[PDB]
């Protein structure tokens, strides 16, 4: 988890206008001691990860490396993998509600669970064996920026205005299932255009 | 690469055309504000002979009419481009994904037939048959689902026939007249020149065009306002909300008032004289298409009946008769049949509202999902708002569906093959309906 | 306003107005106009709408009716003018009875005497009896 946690603040971190005062040329290059500084200055990073990312970090023969790519190296496959284990510590948590060693091992992990808030997906469904069972899954980021258009907006609201009024307890999701589809169709379309 | 690499420039404008048609929509509503604007101050001069010549003393409101009309016509054009490109695809979509469910679940054209009183179904019969079909539908092997479930029973050749469907590749083991299908595209006019919102669309900028000819057409455009606030369409809407008890108790009024134009006709003619100068009585009851109008006419619109427009009975043989002719018209007409049409506006106009009202309350006070009421999740500090945001949310789960239909078949774990198939068959046993984990684990949970 | 009421005594007059702001009834009223207010000034400017279309109707075709002079000498003519015809109207229409029919000549024995008494009672209807009416609702039901 601390791998995790080091490796996802680090987009947030060198994206940062700080950062960008630290780089002002914006070339994708920056000094090994002027990073270290930035990462002191943003106040997240303790020692032992400044440490740490200056040693994964491969400088130059002047002391520099572009720290693009150092971030397009370690934060994506951490983007990747972790979310596995935030859905594993979430089940856990949730399914475990009254337990102390979970809490004692989910406590370090609060920065990477509170990461993949966004990108983590529940909803309930009556299982197969006669019990209501949680699913979590994974929402994309352009899936949320979709969903905010105007247009797919203006769908929502006159399929659940017309769902509720006139739609009917019965037969209200098979239109629920058909607005899904419908709605699906129009954010491919809108990532389209 | 000229001539090929325009597509991407066209593609572009097609887009940034399609990404903004509100605010098109806005920009026309205030370009059709100044043209009204600039033609309030238009005048008639006989300087016989009538023109009309726009009143104003700074001299550049006719160039600025001029120009904003033109504006206003390629905002028209724009906006309707647009919406072919915006709204189209989805109403195509629509159309395409019932047919072919109708195909595949119904035999709609193999197994039965349309009904010939529903216009969809007979239109519809133009597409099946065309190699596009469908264009905008997911599913590209529908017209295989439907000869593999019909063929035996009804013959594969005569499926093929029907569907299009070449031999070679039924069996398959696995210039620009031509090119373009014509059948498809007929349909695929049909199905939007049947759209209500493109038809406005299209009345709009064909009223536009009219504009040039006469700048007063541009007055037809301010009835955009009632189409794009919410409050307005709701008025309007209103009327038609009970338009059969409307033209019924309008034929009512209409027959009422015909009665009482052959009482009037038959016995109180003497009094329907309408003109002050003796020479020349204008009698407006001597035919019973002039009284008749008249009573629909000048009484209906009285505020005390026709008693009020017609000669006074004093002193006459037929006074007390005419004295009940008009109280009763005043009562049954004025007082009775007026309110009750005012009213079968009124009221529809409240129970719109009403009905928009409760449902923006049932959405506050019920789960979409499980239909389980605030009350058993407000037992805890924003229950239900936690229940309706992250336990039981809609936009979830049409992201399941999404996640479900970008992941491979053999990647499904077992709860998300078991919606897949169950959502393949339609079965929409996986909601949980009137339950939840609150409530299945409401002891060991807390 | 108490100090300009020494510049001129009727000033005071607007301080009767504190009655409203005094008794709940009173308050209750006043409050009920704004309580609706951005529908009311919607349904406001689409009977104003409304009506600026059957000006334009009447400044093409109907010019000839709207002359309010007796002496033949000096025609009082109120639809030579946009903007004449659209006061007239807006205040001798609306606040009608009838509606514009009441206020203007009679179509009697003229080619336009159907197309006039069409315009009459459409307006008698659309705004005497249907914008007014829910203009009026709009705050008694807020009252209530
Ligand atoms: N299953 C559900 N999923 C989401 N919201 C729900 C559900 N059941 C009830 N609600 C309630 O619906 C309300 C949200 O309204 P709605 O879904 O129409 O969209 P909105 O966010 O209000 O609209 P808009 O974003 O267009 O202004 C919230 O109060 C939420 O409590
Ligand atoms: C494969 N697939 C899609 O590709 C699809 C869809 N709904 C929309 N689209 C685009 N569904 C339900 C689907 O199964
Ligand atoms: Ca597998
Ligand atoms: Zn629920």
């Amino acid at each position: 988890l601390k791998f995790f946690d080091m490796f996802l603040k680090l987009k947030d971190l060198t994206s940062s206008d700080t950062f960008k005062e630290y780089d002002p040329d914006g070339k994708g290059i920056i000094s090994k001691k002027e990073f270290q500084k930035a990462m002191e200055g943003q106040k997240q990073y303790t020692q032992s990860e400044i440490d740490f990312l200056l040693s994964c970090a491969e400088a130059d023969e002047n002391d520099m490396f572009n720290y693009v790519d150092f971030v397009d190296r370690f934060h994506e496959p951490a983007k990747d993998i972790g979310f596995n284990v935030a859905v594993l510590l979430t089940n856990l948590s949730e399914h475990m509600p009254n337990d102390s060693r979970l809490k004692c091992l989910l406590d370090p992990a609060g920065s990477v669970l509170n990461y993949f808030e966004p990108y983590l997906g529940r909803i309930e469904i009556m299982g197969g064996a006669k019990k209501i069972e949680r699913v979590y899954f994974e929402i994309s980021e352009s899936s949320r920026t979709q969903w905010e258009k105007p247009q797919v907006k203006e769908s929502k609201r006159q399929f659940i205005f017309d769902v509720v009024n006139e739609g009917g307890e019965q037969e209200k999701m098979e239109l629920f299932v058909n607005f899904c589809e419908d709605t699906i169709f129009e954010m491919q379309l809108a990532s389209q255009i | 690469n000229f001539f090929k690499g325009l597509e991407i420039y066209q593609t572009k404008l097609l887009h940034y055309l399609a990404r903004n048609f509100y605010n098109l929509r806005f920009l026309a509503l205030f370009v059709a504000f100044a043209i009204n604007f600039i033609l309030l101050f238009y005048k008639v001069t006989e300087e016989a002979m009538v023109f009309f010549v726009l009143q104003e003393s700074t001299g550049y409101m006719a160039p600025a009419l001029r120009a904003l009309a033109i504006i206003h016509t390629v905002i028209s054009l724009v906006c309707v481009v647009g919406y072919y490109c915006l709204k189209v695809p989805l109403v195509v979509f629509k159309r395409e994904k019932e047919i072919a469910r109708k195909l595949e679940f119904d035999g709609l054209y193999i197994t039965e037939q349309p009904s010939e009183d529903d216009i969809k179904g007979q239109w519809d019969r133009l597409v099946i048959n065309t190699p596009s079909f469908p264009n905008n539908y997911w599913d590209k092997f529908v017209k295989r689902k439907v000869i593999n479930k019909y063929g035996d029973l009804y013959g594969a050749e005569r499926i093929a026939e029907l569907l299009g469907l070449d031999k070679n590749a039924l069996d398959f083991s696995p210039s620009w007249l031509s090119s373009i299908d014509m059948k498809y595209h007929i349909w695929k006019l049909g199905v939007v020149f049947t759209d209500n919102s493109f038809l406005y669309l299209a009345w709009y900028t064909t009223m536009s065009v009219l504009g040039h000819y006469n700048n007063f057409f541009f007055a037809a455009h301010l009835l955009d306002i009632a189409m794009g606030f919410k409050t307005l369409r709701t008025i309007l809407s209103s009327v038609t909300h009970n338009g059969k008890q409307l033209v019924l108790t309008v034929g009512l009024l209409a027959v009422v008032v015909y009665l009482y134009t052959v009482v009037a006709f038959n016995f109180f003619r003497k009094f329907y004289n309408k003109s002050e100068d003796d020479d020349e009585p204008d009698m407006k009851c001597d035919d019973m298409m002039t009284c008749y109008l008249f009573h629909m006419y000048v009484g209906v619109r009285a505020g005390g009946g026709i008693g009020d427009e017609i000669e006074d009975p004093a002193g006459d043989p037929y006074e007390m008769y005419r004295i009940v002719f008009d109280i009763t018209f005043f009562f049954f007409v004025i007082v009775i049949l007026l309110a009750i049409i005012q009213g079968l506006i009124i009221d529809a106009f409240g129970e719109l509202r009403d009905q928009q009202e409760q449902v923006r309350e049932d959405m506050e006070t019920k789960c979409f999902i499980c239909g389980i009421g605030n009350d058993y999740f407000d037992t805890t500090p924003h229950g239900f708002e936690t229940h309706t945001l992250q336990e039981h949310n809609l936009a979830n789960y049409l992201f399941f569906l999404m996640y479900l239909i970008n992941k491979d078949e053999t990647e499904h774990t077992g709860q998300e093959s078991y919606v897949w198939k169950m959502y393949q068959e339609r079965c929409w046993d996986f909601f949980p309906a009137g339950d939840c984990f609150r409530k299945q684990y409401e002891d060991q949970l807390g």
